């Protein structure tokens, strides 16, 4: 095993700040084998650097790599909102290859309050078996949230699958879904369906929730 | 300059077998190397295999966990590059890579886009798509919340677009979860102010292990 490591693991940079991560080797090789990759959220490697400072077709020239022994950095002139991947370094000096854990940027904005929803479970589904109350909350920023369902008072966390997004490209927001999925049985077995969603941005929470506007 | 197209995906019983492909297009660069690398989130990326072709026929190269496993192999007369794994266990699963690089001094290597392969001691299940109308009254100012509950299906790779991909403005798939060897996710679309003849809105859904359901709002 030949080891590069990443200091450091996740960034915040407002737009327009000079980001910096760096990327070091266990045994001393030689700049001209360490190729900087960038990848983001939903696709594959994205060659971004190579030599210790060629860019690739493409990257914007905002971008700057250098280093020389075993420690090699890179930089963003002007951090932007495209540069919100997650980077990579490696190594291809003597088998094995190995690589970087990658450094993960994130582009800063300032607070924002959720889009709230919940829709009651769909027609279809019911009469096939089971049933879900489906809440979304889209468009919330920053991602250090939580989130409750309670249904008459006690709240009843049991199904609740909370799944979240990276990044947004055009505002750059994080949004989530969660959903409570229950056996029927206990479906018309209540009525008093809230989401409450707590979030840095309101102490009074948000509640979007749903009696009967079905049966 | 470059096009690499990798086939042959899927998800295998565990100790199963396959052969993950890719086939080189613009090159017939004289002298390259080319490599699986691949990408699973217990480990993120891993150089696991490499011919090498500087001008001896054949020179293979692996790893502490590969080895005995797989075999590189590919020929420039067939403009391909085989890859053929035995034994595979769970670890083994996740997006494997195929990047060619050729030795000239200097230029880069180039990637292509990966395929899943699953090491699953389980079996297929399709999707039960279900729409997500409102309920009675989307408020949050002036514009409307409609969605797709995809629950129960089982390899990895799915595929969820709005109205035939037409409309992107507002749409957020999910990254999907997996409670009980079966999953479950579900996209968004943010439409405008007026709730419209919903009448256009259609969800249309893609999953490989046979199916392609579609969808409609109340």
């Amino acid at each position: 095993d030949i080891q590069l490591t990443q200091s450091p693991a996740f960034m915040a940079a407002s737009p327009g700040e000079k980001v910096t991560i760096t990327c070091s080797v266990s045994s001393s090789i030689s700049s001209s084998n360490l190729h900087w990759y960038q990848q983001k959220s939903e696709t594959s490697p994205k060659p971004w650097i190579y030599g210790t400072s060629n860019l690739a077709s493409g990257v914007p020239v905002r971008f700057s790599g250098s280093g020389s022994g075993t420690s090699y950095s890179l930089t963003i002139s002007s951090m932007e909102a495209e540069d919100a991947a997650t980077y990579y370094c490696q190594q291809w000096n003597s088998y094995p290859y190995t690589f970087g854990g990658g450094t993960k940027l994130e582009i800063k904005r300032a607070d924002a309050a959720p889009t709230v929803s919940i829709f009651p479970p769909s027609s279809e589904q019911l009469t096939s078996g089971g049933a879900s109350v489906v809440c979304f909350l889209n468009n919330f920023y920053p991602k250090d949230i939580n989130v409750k369902w309670k249904i008459d008072g006690s709240e009843r966390q049991n199904g609740v699958l909370n799944s979240w997004t990276d990044q947004d490209s055009k505002d750059s927001t994080y949004s989530m879904s969660s959903t409570l999925t229950l056996t029927k049985d206990e479906y018309e077995r209540h009525n008093s369906y809230t989401c409450e969603a707590t979030h840095k941005t309101s102490t009074s929470p948000i509640v979007k929730s749903f009696n009967r506007n079905e049966c | 300059e470059v096009k690499l197209q990798e086939s042959g995906g899927g998800l295998v019983q565990p100790g199963g077998s396959m052969k993950l492909s890719c086939v080189a297009s613009g090159f017939t660069f004289n002298n390259y190397w080319m490599s699986w690398v691949r990408q699973s989130p217990e480990k993120g990326l891993e150089w696991v295999a490499e011919i090498r072709l500087n001008s001896d026929n054949f020179a293979t190269h692996y790893a502490e966990s590969v080895k005995g496993k797989f075999i590189i192999s590919r020929d420039d007369s067939k403009s391909r590059l085989y890859l053929q794994m035995n034994s595979l266990r769970a670890e083994d699963t996740g997006i494997y890579y195929c990047v060619l690089r050729p030795l000239f001094y200097y230029a880069v290597d180039y990637w292509g886009q990966g395929t899943s392969v699953t090491v699953s001691s389980a079996k297929t299940t399709p999707p039960s798509v279900y729409p997500l109308a409102p309920g009675s009254a989307a408020q949050t100012n002036s514009m409307v919340t409609l969605g797709c509950l995809v629950k129960g299906y089982f390899p990895e790779p799915v595929t969820v677009t709005w109205n035939s991909g037409s409309l992107s403005s507002g749409v957020h798939t999910f990254p999907a979860v997996l409670q009980s060897d079966l999953y479950t996710l579900s996209s968004s679309v943010t439409v405008p102010s007026t709730w419209r003849p919903s009448e256009t809105v259609t969800c249309n859904v893609a999953h490989p292990a046979s199916s392609t359901k579609v969808d409609k709002k109340i």
